[PDB]
């Protein structure tokens, strides 16, 4: 149908990088998702999760290493996976409501025995607001960021980020200077040779808001690490270990060099930047780049080999906090926020339930 | 302003001299022109090139009437060193040669008819770099080769200075299998000179950048060897910028790290902090209509470019010199036994 | 602006690949486990086109059934797809004039001759072409080409030398450079009468040819009555600029990055390794679009699908690519070479710089160097190879067969 | 070290200073511009030198040897070869007859400094400047020059651009119509040529008086035909160089020097 | 209680005109006699100084990245015999934050002996000034300590009159000043 070709051009939108960043792909996968909601005839509530789980497997298998689209489809399933059990026990008579949100998850698989009366249409419209409330959360994640980080950071300390390609801290350190009138500086390195496009863009707009800033090269960041005692890292996605999928380049080893000086390592992440999946292989999520902008000569006869990398991964031992919209959290606590948003079935998002 | 390392006055950007009291050698201006406009050296390349112009400039003696040759050249040559100090402050590869040369100015008597002044200086200062450099590098070759097996990998950083010749010996003059990992950094892409050379030599070279450094270590990797600029009296390696990040990581990833070096590259001085004693080099270089312009004239912007940085000696496993190998804490015992003694 | 027409023509290099090509076209041949029809098709899917026009002067029946098994006959493709059958030896340009005698083509449209592979954007090519429209009404076209900077003389078959303008980049003249290993025919000639209104002009060599030109529909009508032109650039771009037609301006275009076209196996040797490396950024192999592949990337350029049986103690070197249905054995060596899907590898074989295609069984102790193998061609024991063995399709090889250089056997 | 040498070949100087004199103290303006000595023919020097040796408190150390034969009586290419064996001291700089400029050679000898590309001769030139209009003279006598115009965008290779051959109007464009050997094209094969390139005759030089002694460059008249042969294999031999700039200088070649001094060169 | 750095930080402000501050804790309850004397004379030479209590020195250790320790004697390991009280654990707390730890020592403060027992050189003090009530009937027990010892792993440099030195190099300076016979300084040469 007409919705079946808009997903195909959205499949075409996720092949050749027609959108980038952890922000804009999540809004555009979700506005496109509402077209599938408004033109679906499920006829059973377990068919509608079947209508969406294949669609994610038409998306995640189509492109794995994008995740702001990949975690919405599980979460918007989870708001309906909640309400299957809502209309289940309210249909029954004896034990209609206990309403405690947590049952012991170890024992639940280990005990197996074997007004809105029905209102079958409501799963559509509660996902129609489920379209809307997700985006309106995403529009102002920074208020929950800024409520806790000026609490967490203080006035007179030099700083450092390895991620200039983070529009969060690009917007956050404006009001971290503006409302809270704390004066400090930020060291800034380049994501050579990829975020150095934006690294020169980053401190220039901070030079407009004049936070004593100066650009360091990538090689020098150890030699000034003894002075700085606080680093913030604007990540791209985050998994269940507390090992996060960061931005493009250079940020993992300096996160390691920060950890060796017993320096606290900060990170910011929206709640929609969470992901209920596990990093089985680090190298199946570390995406590389091109031999073009790392040497442009292109010798065919000498013809050496060279390696680019446009994804860095850090262990959770090298990270300390998660400045989120709902508070700061341990690197090991990440499951409990995630399993309050995701379920154990659609994390193996695949038609073969082997 | 809180660290105020921008107001660490280790170098300025002063130029434009005109003075003509001294008879300035024209070719020593070319040496300073070849350094400061675009750096083409390591440290022992300077120790060659500083010596390349010195053999020429002593050959033009121009000794005046009422002055002994011991009395003028201690001013004449030393006035030309300040031309280099405007371009680039000295190294210990600079420093240990020139004070040894000032000994040779002093130990001559008023007896030379200036025809004998060549060969008592020329071959002697030639036998300096014949012994202290060339066959000193020969003893590097046999020592490192027996510590390298076949079918292994080497991780280098920047342009090497002496272990280029070591990698040529094990790939061609011994033909044992070896893979080469050369990584350098913005702005000085001097490691590409090695990347040209060793594949012109025909060996497996994997070029790399320091931002992508982890995935090199996630493969089959060992034997991290390093160039050097000077060794501190503690054991700190004062070397090119970005050396320590692989030196911490490879030591953290439990594969050993060595520093190819020599006794001429030792020093009496001592420190333990990276940003104390260093050199800045023309902050226009980290730009390339560009993306930004105006580190000058704009409020709250600065460009730093660290050249030299210290590495903790606990990261270094084994220090190899021409006399042999030694653990990095045992560096300064040669200062009392060979440097000025051998 | 809108209605991006195009014209795709294969079947000009049947002379080039004669030990192959007897059963399938050049454009059907697998570069990296998948052919090079769709390398162009997805590249003009990037162009945002509305229709194509195929030319199949030979092997016409086995083109459209592959399109029937493609995604392109299924109605969400960027273009509807049309073919034109033809008898053999119907050269370039005469394919145009008969199509011009049909006259479907309207306005601007896309010449893709040969078989191309690139990374260049469609955007900055086209307003540059529209800048020629805003600078000239007597315009012709804009020929986009790359810059083979560090390598002259290794564009294998023909060396092409171009002279063009500094400012407007109007291509002044074309003269084919001779064979560079032939030190004899050492002269070029450019008549300076047509050099009037340029006076600062650039004469180059390293513009590697890819024949990717787009032009208006007027210049094939100019090409129509001039029926004595038989090539694209060997005769026509010379005669349109060698003062015979008066006041006609063809432009070229140079890009700073990758665009290439297959000429021989030596071009097929180089750009396969360039595509297997990250020299084809961003059009990379783990995208897995065409036969919706399952390649997972690993470092030192490893392209493994699923269902890959990797044996113990077999070192896989740099720059390799492995499909499904494959089984390597003990003591073999895999380095700097693609591997076909659904094949078998025996015991102690050193595959090196050799492009083995699908459904191949290699006997033991039979090392292969610079010797690509086509489909269904098994081997025996102690089959030693060397440079240029371009052994073909379904070739049974008995034991102990050592071969010589340029073994074009079938 | 650096040595000067001036060639020679209405005659009344218009811009209140002698024509021949305009390269004497101009090439030695400050300290820096000091060559070793300059040389010149007679050219009735008594009018020229007696005003040139005025206002002296400035250590005007002026030796000047005089010949008569390389002064349009002989071709200055072959005749100069015998005129260098007593004249050699180090590097060479020649000068044309009546050169004028605006930007001093202090930055032009700076171009001679960083020349570690083992060069033998770099040639600082410039094209035509902004002329008047479509002139009331004859047609554009264009010296079609055969060279490499812009800087090399490649590291380590022809880091100053190269003059490859040298021709003009009436020799090839009226006989063989701009033919070039493709063999000489093979070295740095991405060339650019122009038409208004004024041969400034400045020609920084070096120690090829030690190395002109092989046969083939010895038959050179007009002092430019040394890379006009490729001089290689059928490896490559030694290399030339070329440099130019953008704006704000002068020269003279033709009879338009009567009108160069009128509206272009006014001094206040 | 180090007259070296009492004299040194005068001219470290005077000749070299570097501006900085010094945190200063007390050797409670023993060098707090001199700890209040120490920063007061530094308040005369006004080096932005402020007195911290002994309990607070962890809570401000994250800010400071350099500590100097004026020791009393030093042995062959590079483990030094320090001043009176409180200085060992804060030298440990400095080392945990990967902070460089400085020390100053004259050449005559060297000692060619080995620290066999740490407790045979750790001298204690009195029960008087650590609680003055002196209960005979309740009569608890309490411990003073007027010597702290640090391992050489917690120290980094030895600012001496003849240069800065490794914690493990200390033998070679010492055996250029001492001999192997009189280190067992005893009439019984058993």
């Amino acid at each position: 149908s007409d919705v079946n070709v808009t997903i195909d051009t959205f499949v075409a939108k996720l092949k050749r990088r027609q959108v980038q960043g952890s922000y804009a792909i999540a809004l555009e996968t979700l506005q496109l998702l509402m077209r599938f909601i408004s033109a679906a005839r499920w006829n059973h509530v377990n068919d509608l999760i079947e209508q969406i789980r294949d669609l994610g497997n038409s998306l995640e298998k189509a492109h794995p290493t994008a995740f702001s689209c990949g975690n919405v489809i599980r979460r918007i399933l989870a708001v309906l996976r909640d309400e299957v059990e809502e209309d289940t026990m309210s249909t029954t008579v004896t034990s209609t409501s206990v309403a405690e949100p947590l049952i012991s998850s170890m024992f639940n698989l280990l005990q197996k025995p074997e007004s809105s009366m029905k209102t079958k249409t409501d799963y559509r419209q509660v996902a129609i607001q489920g379209i809307k409330d997700l985006i309106d959360e995403i529009k102002n994640i920074d208020e929950g960021i800024q409520q806790i980080a000026i609490d967490l950071i203080h006035d007179h300390e030099i700083l450092l980020t390895p991620t200039p390609d983070s529009k969060t801290v690009l917007k956050f350190l404006i009001t971290a200077r503006e409302r809270s009138n704390r004066t400090f500086t930020v060291l800034v390195t380049e994501g050579f040779p990829n975020n150095t496009k934006n690294a020169h863009e980053f401190a220039k707009k901070l030079a407009q808001h004049n936070i004593e800033t100066l650009v360091v090269p990538d090689s020098a960041v150890f030699a000034l690490m003894s002075r700085v005692g606080k680093v913030i890292i604007g990540t791209k996605a985050v998994f269940v270990n507390g090992g996060t999928i960061s931005s493009n380049s250079g940020v993992s080893s300096v996160c390691e060099c920060a950890r060796e000086f017993r320096t606290p390592v900060f990170a910011v992440a929206g709640l929609y930047k969470l992901s209920p999946l596990y990093p089985f292989d680090v190298e199946k999520f570390v995406e590389f780049g091109g031999s073009q902008r790392i040497l442009p000569r292109m010798d065919p006869r000498k013809r050496l080999d060279t390696v680019n990398q446009i994804t860095d991964y850090v262990p959770p031992e090298n990270i300390d906090i998660y400045i989120t919209n709902v508070g700061g959290f341990n690197p090991s606590f990440i499951y409990r926020i995630a399993w309050d948003n995701y379920k154990q079935i659609d994390v193996h998002l695949d038609k073969n339930k082997a | 302003l809180e660290q105020s390392f921008d107001n660490s006055s280790l170098i300025s950007s002063v130029k434009e001299l005109l003075l003509n009291k001294d008879l300035i050698h024209p070719s020593i201006l070319l040496l300073t022109s070849h350094l400061a406009h675009y750096k083409i050296v390591g440290s022992i390349p300077r120790c060659i090139a500083m010596l390349e112009v010195f053999q020429i400039v002593i050959k033009d003696y121009q000794t005046p009437k009422g002055t002994t040759l011991s009395r003028n050249l201690t001013s004449y040559l030393s006035h030309q060193i300040d031309l280099l100090k405007k371009a680039r402050p000295l190294s210990v590869t600079m420093g240990n040669a020139i004070r040894w040369l000032k000994q040779e100015i002093s130990l001559i008597d008023p007896s030379t008819p200036d025809k004998a002044a060549k060969k008592d200086l020329c071959e002697k200062i030639g036998q300096f770099a014949k012994e202290k450099i060339e066959l000193a590098d020969q003893l590097i070759i046999d020592n490192a080769s027996t510590q390298i097996e076949e079918s292994t990998t080497i991780v280098t950083y920047g342009s090497s200075k002496v272990l280029t010749e070591l990698l040529l010996h094990n790939a061609i003059s011994l033909k044992k299998n070896i893979k080469v990992i050369v990584v350098d950094s913005r702005p000085l892409f001097e490691g590409r000179k090695m990347a040209e050379t060793l594949r012109n030599a025909g060996v497996n070279v994997m070029y790399a950048l320091i931002t992508s450094l982890d995935t090199i270590f996630n493969m089959d990797v060992d034997y991290v060897f390093l160039g050097a600029h000077s060794i501190l009296s503690n054991g700190f390696l004062y070397s090119r910028a970005g050396t320590a990040m692989l030196a911490m990581s490879a030591k953290r990833r439990n594969i050993p790290v060595l520093v190819c070096c020599e006794s001429l590259k030792f020093s009496q001085r001592v420190q333990l902090d990276s940003v104390t004693f260093n050199e800045l080099a023309d902050p226009n270089d980290l730009v390339n209509k560009n993306i930004l312009d105006g580190w000058q004239e704009l409020p709250s912007l600065n460009i730093v470019n660290i050249l030299y940085d210290l590495t903790p000696p606990e990261y270094i496993k084994k220090v190899i010199t021409e006399f042999g190998a030694l653990p990095p804490s045992s560096v300064p015992v040669i200062l009392r036994e060979y440097k000025g003694s051998a | 602006e809108d209605r991006l027409q195009a014209v795709v023509l294969t079947d000009s290099y049947e002379t080039r690949f004669m030990p192959l090509t007897a059963v399938k076209p050049r454009c059907l041949l697998p570069l990296a486990n998948v052919p090079l029809i769709e390398y162009t098709l997805e590249f003009l899917a990037k162009a945002g086109v509305h229709e194509v026009f195929l030319i199949c002067s030979s092997h016409a029946n086995q083109i459209n059934d592959y399109i029937e098994n493609s995604k392109w006959n299924l109605p969400w493709s960027p273009f509807k797809i049309t073919t034109i059958m033809s008898p053999e030896a119907r050269c370039t340009g005469d394919v145009m004039r008969d199509l011009d005698n049909r006259g479907i083509i309207t306005g601007d449209f896309i010449l893709v001759s040969g078989d191309v592979l690139t990374n260049i954007d469609f955007s900055k090519m086209l307003e540059f072409h529209k800048k020629m429209h805003l600078q000239d009404k007597d315009h012709i076209s804009t020929m986009c080409l790359s810059k083979a900077s560090t390598y002259p003389k290794t564009r294998t078959i023909e060396p092409a030398a171009f002279v063009l303008d500094k400012s407007t980049s109007r291509c002044i003249y074309y003269q084919d450079l001779p064979l560079p290993s032939s030190r004899e025919k050492t002269s070029i000639q450019i008549d300076p009468e047509l050099l009037d209104n340029v006076d600062e002009f650039v004469i180059r060599n390293d513009l590697i040819d890819c024949r990717i030109d787009i032009c208006t529909s007027h210049v094939p009508l100019i090409f129509q009555e001039n029926f004595d032109y038989q090539s694209l650039r060997t005769d026509f771009v010379k005669g349109v600029i060698s003062s015979d037609i008066l006041g006609k301006h063809i432009y070229a275009y140079l890009t700073d990055e990758y665009a290439v076209r297959v000429e021989s196996w030596q071009t097929y040797d180089t750009i396969s390794q360039d595509f297997l490396g990250r020299w084809c950024y961003p059009l990379v192999l783990d995208s897995n679009i065409q036969d919706d592949q399952t390649y997972s990337y690993e470092s030192r350029h490893i392209y493994k699908e699923k269902d890959v049986v990797l044996a113990q103690s077999c070192k896989i070197g740099k720059c390799t690519a492995i499909g499904s249905g494959t089984k390597i054995g003990e003591g073999t060596k895999i380095e700097n070479s693609v591997i076909g899907r659904n094949c078998q590898i025996g015991e102690n074989i050193r595959i090196k710089n050799s492009f083995i295609w699908d459904d191949c069984i290699i006997g033991n102790n039979s090392i292969i160097d610079h010797s690509l193998i086509a489909s269904n061609a098994t081997l025996g024991s102690n089959v030693r190879l060397n440079d240029g063995c371009i052994i073909g399709f379904n070739v049974k090889i008995d034991d102990n067969m050592d071969l010589d250089r340029n073994t074009k056997i079938s | 070290s650096i040595q000067a040498f001036v060639f020679c070949g209405a005659l009344l100087p218009i811009g209140n200073r002698p024509m021949i004199e305009y390269v004497l103290d101009w090439c030695d303006q400050a300290d820096g511009l000091t060559s070793f000595l300059s040389l010149r023919k007679q050219q009735f020097e008594l009018i020229y030198k007696a005003l040139s040796n005025s206002n002296h408190s400035h250590h005007l150390q002026d030796p000047k040897k005089i010949n008569f034969i390389p002064s349009k009586a002989n071709s200055t290419g072959e005749s100069l070869q015998k005129e260098l064996l007593p004249r050699i001291n180090g590097d060479f700089v020649i000068l044309p007859c009546d050169f004028v400029t605006d930007i001093p050679p202090q930055v032009l000898v700076d171009q001679f400094r960083n020349r570690d590309d083992n060069n033998l001769a770099m040639t600082i030139y410039y094209k035509n400047s902004l002329d008047s209009s479509i002139d009331k003279k004859q047609q554009q006598k264009q010296k079609q020059q055969q060279f490499f115009t812009v800087y090399s965008e490649n590291e380590d290779s022809e880091r100053q651009p190269i003059l490859l051959d040298v021709y003009s109007q009436r020799d090839v464009t009226k006989t063989k119509y701009l033919q070039i050997r493709s063999h000489l094209l093979w070295n740095y094969p991405n060339l650019t040529v122009s038409t208004k390139l004024l041969n400034s005759f400045i020609y920084f030089c070096s120690f090829e008086l030690c190395q002109l002694l092989k046969l083939g460059p010895q038959s050179m008249s007009r002092q430019a035909s040394f890379k006009d042969p490729f001089t290689g294999n059928q490896g490559i031999f030694i290399l030339p160089n070329e440099t130019l700039f953008i704006r704000a200088n002068n020269l003279n070649a033709y009879m338009d020097a009567n009108r160069f001094v009128l509206k272009i060169k006014s001094q206040t």
